[PDB]
């Protein structure tokens, strides 16, 4: 009683950090993967997704 | 009968009408931009010839 909301996100204990993995913002987030060239420094991050 | 022009003749002449600034011209600030480059460097259409 007192829950407030209920999602349904992907499992971090199986997609770990060990992964690449960072499911804290509600997204996977992988740093240095698939990063665009050519952009300020800022600009590589939805790639992460 | 018009006047002759000063130049078209060979008396000198020493009273003459001067235009000129009411005040230094230069006085102001000096114009400045604001550029922006572009956000990536691959994305750049130099096409359309």
């Amino acid at each position: 009683y007192g829950a407030a909301v209920v999602n349904i996100d992907l499992n971090r204990d199986f997609f770990d950090t060990a992964t690449g993995i960072d499911l804290t913002k509600g997204i996977p987030l992988v740093q240095d993967l698939l990063v665009p060239i050519g952009v300020t420094a800022g600009a590589e991050q939805s790639a992460e997704y | 009968q018009v006047g002759i022009p000063k130049l078209e003749v060979d008396h000198i002449s020493f009273s003459n009408v001067v235009s000129m600034m009411t005040a230094n011209i230069r006085t102001g600030d000096d114009m400045a931009v604001e550029r922006v480059n572009p956000d990536d460097v691959r994305a750049i259409n130099i096409r359309n010839a």
